[PDB]
């Protein structure tokens, strides 16, 4: 979750943390 | 004169003196009240002796295992306890035995269960707090386990251990290994709770 | 002090929930070993896993 | 005449001359009430003396191992104490044995954990504050470790 | 969800409790046998089986 925001700005390509199994999915 | 034990010789003394030729009890009753041991006294020529003692010794055992039967993915809420005001004007809360259960099941066996329960109590219904509303002994546990479809296992647990040891004795003479204990008075406490879930 | 312990697979928390669990019968069979020597009392026990 | 001693000279001499020919016991009841210690008086002629001693030496042990098991990146709560209202009209505080842990896992082995934990209590259910509302004794320790 | 014409558990909450209390002296209040003559004893139990 910590880490979408972090890579949002690299991006800012697509993002998304699933909370659950705390993963990141990326296009 | 000591303090760790229930009384003090002074209201005893005063007591039994204010008890003569037929007076009050009043004042004596209010001391001697909520006292629990064995009060020995001897008199050998002058000296007076008054020896204090009681063990409280305690022993409690609850077990509560509020089943219920839901479909998957829905949230089944399961109460057996009880609505109480509590100031915020009052509110209605449900303190008793809780069981909100949303179960999902894994295709094969193993269950996800998201589980929010506790056991609380208003303490005694005809008994205050030192603070305004109602008060609550609760035991809770909120959380996500997947367990197998079978099996029985550990949401959680308190393992909790008190000891509490005091003594008011004379300084140097409260000390001498075996004699010493004639001097001191001494207050020991302890406790255990095992809770599982 | 805090001590975690991972469970990868269901298995291995059978055997971590089953040792608690034991451990706490084995504890309430302690229990009634000493109420039965002290006689007029009751503490009752958890069954055996798996058996409800 | 000191202080640091459980109680002065003058009430006891005057409870002591207040108690003869069957008076009240009040006065000197009220001094004798939290009296702890060894008061051992002495008369050679004329020179009258009060020796006064206690030792308080007290010791207490405390431990909670408040377990959980979680699934990853979920916040478990854990509480086994109490909703006690606080002032701010009233409020519930969960105060007791209180473990909120959020685990996160290493591939492999470590666990990443954020606690916020403390044991905290109402000191007395019967007992007031210097303040308004109830106080709280709470030993608390929030981290990631 | 159950079948037109079965009779089954909802839920329910089957729930044991047990307090007990010793008042005693005490060395003379553990003596085995003789000890109850020094113990004030105060037990409790209590059982409540509910089935929706």
């Amino acid at each position: 979750k910590d880490m979408v925001e972090v890579l949002k700005g690299v991006s800012s390509l697509a993002i998304s943390a699933d909370e659950t199994t705390n993963a990141l999915v990326i296009t | 004169q000591f303090t760790n034990a229930g009384p003090g010789i002074g209201s005893v003394a005063i007591a039994a003196k204010d008890y003569k030729d037929n007076g009050t009890t009043t004042g004596l009753a209010k001391l001697a009240e909520n006292f629990n041991g064995m009060a020995a006294g001897f008199y050998q020529g002058n000296w007076a002796m008054l020896v204090t003692a009681l063990s409280t010794n305690t022993k409690s055992d609850i077990l509560s295992t509020p089943s219920i039967v839901t479909m998957d993915n829905k949230e089944a809420s399961f109460n057996v306890g009880q609505e109480v005001p509590v100031q915020t004007t009052i509110e209605r809360k449900t303190v008793g035995t809780k069981l909100v259960l949303t179960p999902q099941i894994n295709e094969g066996d193993s269950v996800l269960l998201t589980i929010e329960q506790e056991v609380s109590s208003v303490g005694k219904q005809a008994t205050g707090t030192d603070g305004l509303g109602p008060t609550f002994d609760t035991r809770t546990v909120k959380n996500a386990v997947l367990v197998k479809s079978g099996e029985t296992v550990v949401l959680g647990g308190l393992m909790d251990e008190q000891t509490k040891e005091e003594v008011s004795k004379v300084p140097l003479l409260g000390d001498i290994p075996v004699l010493g204990y004639l001097f001191r008075s001494t207050s020991n406490n302890t406790s255990k709770r095992n809770l599982m879930v | 002090f805090i001590r975690p312990t991972i469970l990868r697979d269901a298995n291995v928390y059978s055997g971590i929930s089953s040792n608690k669990y034991t451990l706490f019968r084995a504890q309430q069979l302690d229990a009634v070993a000493q109420e039965g020597y002290a006689t007029s009392p009751d503490r009752q026990v958890l069954p055996e896993y798996g058996q409800d």
